[PDB]
């Protein structure tokens, strides 16, 4: 049986677009079926990385198996449960999307972020994080204390270091991914503006899919 | 289902193991293997999920890993208030997925030291014995190891009969708590000089005593 | 963060179980969470029922799908479990609880447990007798079905020293169990002991006081 | 002689109607000299009268169950039959036939020989049989089944002596397990074949086991 | 309803009565009392019927009297063989009349030599161990009195779960059987070096073993 | 609740006439409901003998119960399962009075019986008895390998000694011969004694007069 998106596509199902919550969970599939411009994507307007190369990768995979790889829970020093906008409603509420977490600072301090997560799994680990461009240096401050930013991550196979691009929603957010090989471990590091891991997928199943 | 030993025992401050074996639908197909505890009179707690990934308030000494088909909750420096129920968990990829257990493992510890049974026998009451029915009631607690015999007499002569007798059951303690119900006429209760109740535990036997 | 079954403790076979969680702090909305069934069986081992999405998206046990509902209250922190068609099969605890998003779900925080027997023999309510007498005394809580009995003393206002011992199960098939308490032997006395019995299936509800021999 | 058997479903749903039959050889279903009854012995050991039929078609039931119980015959066939509806928990009995004597306290003289009836409306679940490998004794584990009875014979019946088939043990689970043994001489073992059979008609369980060293 | 004590008990050669008592609507009205006998496995039998009318089979030694609301099956002469439960039955004259039994009484024959138990162990079969199951066999027959604990060990350190073990029931020749089930896993059965049933019959304890 | 005989007779009742089935076993009555003349009485032709003074008897009685004196079992020399007649069909099949049995001859020869039973059931005990009048020497001979017979029946308040009267009558439901009932009330304690060596309708079941009170015939 194949995996019918709705109004959903890629990036609002892997991401977890709450306006995707039909796919929070989802069997495996035999190939998917995806609409042409579909209404429920990124929540948050902005751009998904390598989208196409992501969708390629898809090709050949015939089911995910979630797991938690940050606790939402052990973001001590940090507010992890106020990211949410108007853009992405869930029940007719200010949310977000599931999969990741929009940190913002506490108490008007955002110390800086050096988390690894070891891939322990015996498979590889598709994992999905973002970027948030601000609308100026007053929004920058009110979420992050710091004026400037920088997101890091880093595998054996990845080189990511972003500075923020600052200039119903006027801010923009940039998601990226990577897979991350077994007995490898990513790197993340940040001051500000990180949308970071909550859940990733392994990939679990292969063989023939195809996006229709 | 995954399949699990009904018991693996060890000595307080050893290691043992619990294995879980599945198939190539479920752990075989890569999918996490959690695990919860179950202490005798209560609801299960997690103890392990993702890929050896404890809760807060489970120690060190509780660790799980996985091999093919096969997985493996292991328990160092075992404690006696370990005496619990451990249950495997996974997915399993068949008929649109399910979650899906084991039948659960009892870790018994075996540093422990023999108990004696209280004993305390109940004579029938004047309202039981006006409604024509008698009953004697004896009851034993706080014996290690569970193993009792129970034997009813009358005037010194066994009886055979109208016995109801539970099997032990483990307490919050570790020791163990049993009783047993001996049926009567009302006539018998007051024609024979006395009844007695004889609990039988570990080479000793203990006697109550009552009478009309 | 509390959960708490409740729901009929005995249902004919062939009509429909029914249960409700009882949720207190972070509530059935949020999102989230998965809201969950699980029950365990006699002779134990574990058996998932379904979770539910906050969103009315669910996932059932692939063996009892067509027979499962759960549904939530938003406007009242519940949410239910409704299992139609009941056999003895379905005789067990039943727990609920608040699970991750993982597809191998992660049943974080557990409820209570509540007992629910399918049978079709009718109940039977308990019959209760005082077990008269530092000194011990207690009640007979006899010939009951189906399981569980609660015992207190003095309304609750006795329970250090309590031990209510597990129920036998007689050739029958009903029940039997004993509470005993023990007191002061120079209060045998003044103090009263009442011991009060409640069996929700058969709607019993009993005093019984316990004084020493005449 | 007078020889009486029941026989039909062990396993029978609740709101059901219990059916067994009866089978008298020695003597006719008629005439009217006797009343042909029926009993039940459930778990909780007392016996209960269920009631008389005559063969002119008068009745005599229990109060307690009259609105529920029919007894009728099939001369035919030299059968009765007991017909019970609406069944449930309180139902689960060994069931007795008997020919029985028109006294007014009646005189049950001779019995069937029992017939086990489980309600339940839980799923019959047949047997796995495993033979228990070794004078010297061999058998055979009949393992996790519901609900009782099971019955074993080794070589179709030519092997009686010697055989013990000890009573089911009931598991926490709810499901039953049983062995038989028989004992043999060590010098036939060897030779001579050790088959042996097992029937749990509820789930329609035939399986023989060969036995071996 | 009649009502009997559920046991009796005589040294043989000597006589034991069965009381039964009723009412002003049964044996109190002046109906007969038949009595019935059931040995162990089988059905019951008629034994006495109307006022002391033995069917032929029946001995002198069984007698049976009536005075008021009560009747008295009469045993002189205690054979073991008498060793039965014996239930009386009367006509109700209420609600258009019904036959009316007692709850039956064991009658146990106290001069009984005391006989031990013997014991079979087994272990699993090739067949149930490639099904991935283990069963070892524990067989109890002919002892008395009936009572017996039975204790699994594996290396000579107990096994406390996964048993399932059989109360005693008396067999055609005024003994006792009984058995016990251990489950195991292949793996646990392959890995200890012998595993032993022992069975405790009155405080003498008879060990056997099985090895893979 | 009343007892209502619907076509059956107070004899054919306690007699046990195959079409009377329905009072095989009878609850307890206040009163008896007979008809004027009810169509099933003495199925096999013949007499019953103080009649009216059982009836009366009744009126007086609210119970019965019946009791297995003699077993049918224990006719060791005699045959006791083919005394059945066309005049007492059970479903159109050859049958008789279910509480007394027509002895027969067995291996053609009729030994002379002495019964006695002993009232040991602590009530008033009804018993039936009858004697069987036959058509002509040939079938006397037939039944009964003796020409020559007699019923003999005592208790302590009673001395009976009666011979068959041999003649061929006319034919009621089939039968040339007839039948005389008796019947007697046997103390606590007291003995009934039986002997014959003919012609002897035996009791099989009799009753105890278990409840009393107002009854009445209507
Ligand atoms: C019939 O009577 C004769 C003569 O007394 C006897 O020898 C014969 O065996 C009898 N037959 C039977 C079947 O009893
Ligand atoms: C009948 O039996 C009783 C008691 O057994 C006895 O005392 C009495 O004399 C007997 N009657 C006759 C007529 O023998």
């Amino acid at each position: 049986k194949p995996l019918i998106l709705r109004d959903c596509s890629v990036a609002g199902w892997l991401l977890g677009n709450p306006m995707c919550d039909e796919f929070i969970n989802v069997p495996e599939w035999s190939y998917i079926v995806e609409k042409a411009n579909p209404a429920n994507d990124l929540c948050y307007p902005g751009n998904f990385n390598d989208y196409e190369e992501l969708k390629h990768l898809l090709s050949r995979i015939n089911h995910f198996e979630k797991i938690q790889i940050i606790p939402k829970s052990s973001w001590s020093d940090h507010e992890a449960s106020s990211g949410v906008s108007s853009a992405c409603p869930y029940q007719g509420t200010p949310s977000f999307f599931r999969n990741v977490v929009w940190l913002i600072k506490k108490n008007n301090t955002y110390p800086t972020i050096k988390r690894s997560y070891n891939n322990t799994n015996q498979e590889d680990l598709l994992i999905l994080w973002g970027i948030h461009h601000s609308n100026d240096a007053a929004e920058q401050t009110k979420l992050y204390q710091n004026p400037t930013t920088y997101i890091s991550v880093g595998t054996s196979t990845l080189n990511q270091r972003l500075v923020p691009k600052i200039a119903g929603q006027s801010g923009r957010m940039d998601f990226f991914w990577t897979i991350l090989k077994p007995n490898d471990a990513i790197n993340f590091e940040s001051n500000g503006n990180f949308i970071a891991p909550e859940y990733a997928y392994k990939i679990v199943k292969k063989g023939d899919s195809a996006i229709v | 289902a995954l399949t699990q030993p009904p018991s693996v025992s060890g000595a307080p401050g050893q290691r043992v193991t619990i294995p879980c074996t599945g198939g190539s639908s479920n752990i075989g197909a890569g999918y996490s293997v959690h695990w919860y505890q179950q202490l005798p009179g209560t609801a299960p707690k997690l103890l392990i999920y993702g890929s050896n990934s404890r809760p807060s308030g489970v120690p060190d000494r509780f660790s799980g890993s996985k091999s093919g088909t096969s997985a493996s909750l292991a328990i160092t420096g075992l404690r006696p208030e370990d005496e619990a129920d451990y249950y495997c968990q996974s997915y399993d990829s068949s008929l649109s997925g399910s979650q899906v257990f084991g039948a659960g493992t009892r870790v018994t510890v075996l540093g422990q030291p023999k108990a004696n049974p209280t004993v305390t026998l109940f004579p029938p009451s004047s309202e039981e014995l006006q409604a024509n029915k008698a009953t004697l009631v004896c009851l034993i607690s706080d014996f290690y190891p569970g193993a009792v015999t129970v034997a009813w007499k009358a005037d010194g002569s066994p009886v055979k009969a109208g016995v109801e007798t539970t099997t032990p059951s483990k307490q919050s303690n570790n020791k163990y708590a049993a009783s047993s119900y001996l049926s009567l006429t009302p006539e018998q209760w007051k024609s024979h000089r006395s009844y007695s109740c004889q609990v039988t535990h570990e080479g000793s036997t203990v006697e109550k005593t009552v009478a009309p | 963060l509390q959960l708490q079954e409740s729901g009929l403790g005995l249902v004919k076979p062939s009509e429909t179980l029914s249960l409700t969680c009882t949720v207190s702090g972070d509530s059935v909305s949020s999102g989230s969470y998965y809201w969950s069934w699980l029950r365990q069986p006699p002779g134990k081992g574990l058996e998932w029922i379904g979770n539910m999405h906050g969103s009315g998206h669910t996932n059932y046990n692939p063996s009892l799908k067509s027979r499962v509902t759960i549904t939530p209250d938003t406007s009242k922190n519940h949410f239910s479990l409704r299992l139609s068609s009941v056999t003895a099969a379905d005789t067990a605890v039943y727990y609920c609880a608040r699970a991750l998003l993982t597809t191998v779900t992660t049943f974080e925080y557990w409820g209570q447990g509540t007992l629910v027997t399918v049978s079709s023999a009718s109940t039977k309510g308990p019959s209760v007798f005082p077990l008269a007498p530092t000194a011990a005394l207690g009640c007979l809580v006899k010939d009951y079905f189906p399981e569980p009995v609660t015992v207190s003393w003095n309304s609750g206002a006795l329970t250090s020293g309590v031990h209510t011992f597990p129920a036998v199960l007689q050739s029958s098939g009903l029940y039997s169990l004993s509470s005993v308490v023990t007191v002061p032997s120079s209060s045998l006395g003044t103090q009263t002991y009442i011991c009060n019995v409640n069996h929700k299936p058969s709607n019993t509800k009993v005093d019984k006081k316990v004084e020493p021999k005449s």
